[PDB]
C-alpha cells in the first residue's frame, strides 16, 4: 500500500525497471507500455503511479490533470552553494547539429533536407523546431519541409519515418520508445552521425556525452566535436562550445509526474530511493545505479545528479512556464 | 479523453 509502480516504455527500460525493483525490494514495481502516451493512460486508470517524462509530454499529462513532482537536476556551476535536491533547475539548451563538412547549410537552407529527431511531441526534438518552422513559414505542412526524417512517433509509411531503422531486426520501424535505433537524443545524434541525416534536433549535452572518447560505443568511438557546428538562428554556423550563443530555446527540464492524489506519496518514495541508488547514494557503483544506464538514458537521463523537490508547488503550466507553454498550444492548432 | 482537453 506504500509501493509505488514505475511506468517503463519499451523492452529496455523495463529490464532496468525491473533491477531497481529487486535493489528496492520490491518498493518499486513495475508496470510496462510501448509508448509514452500508453504509460499515461495507465497512470491515470491508477494501474501505474509515476515516471519520468520531457516537457512536450508533461503538456500532455498536465491537461489530463497528472502533476510535477520532482525535476532531474544536473551539474551546475553558478548556485553551488546549495545542496542537490533543493538546487533550482537551470533547464537544457535546445540545438541544430550538423557535420562541419556539410558546409555552406545553415538555418536559411534546412528545406528539402533530411532531419533527425529525438520523437514527436518533444521539446528540443519536435515541438521546439517545428513551432520555429511553421511560424517562419506561415504553413501547417511541417511534413512536407524536410524531404525525409525519422521522428519516432509519426505514420510508419510517411517521410516522417523514411530515415528510421527500427531495432536488430528491422522491426517496430518508427516506434516512439528505445526499439528504433534512431529513437531520443542519443538516437537522433547517431542518426545524424552516420549521416542517414543532415541536421540533429536535440540538446546541448547530448554532443559533448557522446564525442571525444565520452561514450565508448562502436559508433561513438571516432566522433571529435570539433567535426560538427550548432545552427544558430540568425542564419550563422558556430562551434559546439557556443551552445550559450547559439541554441533553438531553454527546455524545461525532465520531470517525474504522477496523479496530484498520488504525488505526496511517489515524492516520499523517490526521496528514500535516491539517497540508495542516487549519484553520491548509499548502494551506487556496488549494488544499482538508478542514473546509470551506458548513454541510453533509461528511466531518466544518464547526466542526472539528483531529482530535486520544486517549490512554489508549481502546477503544470508554471512548471513549464507561459513561454513555452503558449508555443505549444499554438504548434498543436497545426495537429 | 485521453487528450483530455
Ligand atoms: C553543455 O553540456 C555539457 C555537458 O552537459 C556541459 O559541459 C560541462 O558541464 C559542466 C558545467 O560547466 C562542466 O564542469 C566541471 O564540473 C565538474 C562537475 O561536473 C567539476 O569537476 C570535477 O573535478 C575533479 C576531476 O576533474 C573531481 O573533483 C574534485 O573534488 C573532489 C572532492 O569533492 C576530489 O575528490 C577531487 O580530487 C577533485 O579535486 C570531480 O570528479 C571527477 O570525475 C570526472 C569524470 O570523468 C573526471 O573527469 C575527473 O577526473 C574527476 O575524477 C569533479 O566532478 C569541475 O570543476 C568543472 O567545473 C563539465 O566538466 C562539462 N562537461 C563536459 C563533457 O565538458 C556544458 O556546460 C554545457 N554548455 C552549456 C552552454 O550549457
Ligand atoms: C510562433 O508564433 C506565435 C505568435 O506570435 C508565438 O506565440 C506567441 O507570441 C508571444 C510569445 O509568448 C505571445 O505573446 C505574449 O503574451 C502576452 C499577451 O500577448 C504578453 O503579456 C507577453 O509579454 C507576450 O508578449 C503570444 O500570446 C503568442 N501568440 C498567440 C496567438 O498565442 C510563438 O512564440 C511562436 N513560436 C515559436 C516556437 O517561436
Ligand atoms: C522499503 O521502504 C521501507 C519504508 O520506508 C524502508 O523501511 C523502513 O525505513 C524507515 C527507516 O528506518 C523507517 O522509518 C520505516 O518505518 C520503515 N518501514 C518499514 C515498513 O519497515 C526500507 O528502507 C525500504 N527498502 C529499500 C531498500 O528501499
Ligand atoms: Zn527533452
Ligand atoms: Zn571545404
Ligand atoms: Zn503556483
Amino acid at each position: 500500500y506504500t509501493r509505488v509502480v514505475w511506468c517503463a516504455v519499451g523492452p529496455e527500460e523495463q529490464k532496468k525497471c525491473q533491477q531497481w525493483s529487486q535493489q528496492s525490494g520490491q518498493n518499486v514495481t513495475c508496470a510496462t507500455a510501448s509508448t509514452t502516451d500508453d504509460c499515461i493512460v495507465l497512470v491515470l486508470k491508477g494501474e501505474a503511479d509515476a515516471l519520468n517524462l520531457d516537457g512536450g509530454y508533461i503538456y500532455t499529462a498536465g491537461k489530463c490533470g497528472l502533476v510535477p513532482v520532482l525535476a532531474e537536476n544536473r551539474k551546475s556551476s553558478k548556485h553551488s552553494s546549495l545542496d542537490c535536491v533543493l538546487r533550482p533547475t537551470e533547464g537544457y539548451l535546445a540545438v541544430a547539429v550538423v557535420k562541419k563538412a556539410n558546409e555552406g547549410l545553415t538555418w536559411n537552407s534546412l528545406k528539402d533536407k533530411k532531419s533527425c529527431h529525438t520523437a514527436v511531441d518533444r521539446t528540443a526534438g519536435w515541438n521546439i523546431p517545428m513551432g520555429l518552422i511553421v511560424n517562419q513559414t506561415g504553413s501547417c505542412a511541417f511534413d512536407e519541409f524536410f524531404s525525409q526524417s525519422c521522428a519516432p512517433g509519426a505514420d510508419p509509411k510517411s517521410r516522417l519515418c523514411a530515415l528510421c531503422a527500427g531495432d536488430d531486426q528491422g522491426l517496430d520501424k518508427c516506434v516512439p520508445n528505445s526499439k528504433e535505433k534512431y529513437y531520443g537524443y542519443t538516437g537522433a545524434f547517431r542518426c545524424l552521425a552516420e549521416d542517414v541525416g543532415d541536421v540533429a534536433f536535440v540538446k546541448n549535452d547530448t554532443v559533448w556525452e557522446n564525442t571525444n572518447g565520452e561514450s565508448t560505443a562502436d559508433w561513438a568511438k571516432n566522433l571529435k566535436r570539433e567535426d560538427f557546428r550548432l545552427l544558430c538562428l540568425d542564419g550563422t554556423r558556430k562551434p559546439v562550445t557556443e551552445a550559450q550563443s547559439c541554441h533553438l530555446a531553454v527546455a524545461p527540464n525532465h520531470a517525474v509526474v504522477s496523479r496530484s492524489d498520488r504525488a505526496a506519496h511517489v515524492e516520499q518514495v523517490l526521496l528514500h530511493q535516491q539517497a540508495l541508488f542516487g549519484k553520491n547514494g548509499k548502494n551506487c557503483p556496488d549494488k544499482f545505479c538508478l542514473f546509470k544506464s551506458e548513454t541510453k538514458n533509461l528511466l531518466f537521463n544518464d547526466n542526472t545528479e539528483c531529482l530535486a523537490k520544486l517549490g512554489g508547488r508549481p502546477t503544470y503550466e508554471e512548471y513549464l512556464g507561459t513561454e513555452y507553454v503558449t508555443a505549444i498550444a499554438n504548434l498543436k492548432k497545426c495537429s | 479523453l485521453e487528450a483530455c482537453a
